[PDB]
């Protein structure tokens, strides 16, 4: 399970 | 924002696909396994995410990575808010994550169980009951003529 899904 | 990222020391284990390290330099700061770290959420408005850095490695696939072991605050629990913004809770939430996502290095301590401590009264301020105010304690001094029975409030109320 992930909690940070942005990309940059 | 982490843009200059350099490993510190030679690798400690190699997967033949990952290469693990004990320390990394990011900007000027140096960060080891076990240090704690701050991450801005997807919602910039929400409070910062805090984590322990449990591993650092370079991936053939993905780049320069770490494993975040999250903390959580009261508001992520049955408790709702909590009295101290600095309060945190262990929780079993993890994630691999790019090192460039690290906002800042932070300090997180463990607070061992304490005892009740000295239950004595204390004062800090003076209350002017006529004008309904708090001041710093008046510094009215006694003579050596009346030291043996001096009452500061008698002295001022005369
Ligand atoms: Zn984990």
């Amino acid at each position: 399970h992930r909690k940070v899904l942005r990309d940059n | 924002s982490k843009n200059r990222i350099s490993w510190v020391g030679d690798a400690v284990k190699t997967d033949g696909k990952k290469s693990y390290y004990k320390k990394v330099c990011i900007d000027s700061e140096t960060l080891e396994v076990g240090d704690c770290v701050s991450v801005i959420p997807d919602d910039s408005s929400k409070p910062l995410y805090l984590a322990r850095v449990t591993a650092l490695w370079e991936d053939s696939s993905n780049g320069q990575m770490f494993h975040a072991h999250w903390f959580c605050a009261g508001t992520d629990t049955v408790l709702g808010a909590t009295s101290d913004p600095l309060e945190l809770f262990l929780v079993d939430e993890c994630e691999d994550m790019q090192l460039s996502y690290i906002h800042s290095k932070v300090q997180v301590i463990y607070k061992a169980p304490s005892g009740a401590g000295s239950a004595t009264y204390f004062y800090q301020l003076w209350y002017d009951q006529d004008y309904a105010r708090f001041e710093s304690p008046p510094k009215t001094q006694p003579t050596e003529d009346n030291k043996y029975k001096f009452c500061a409030s008698c002295a001022r109320l005369a």
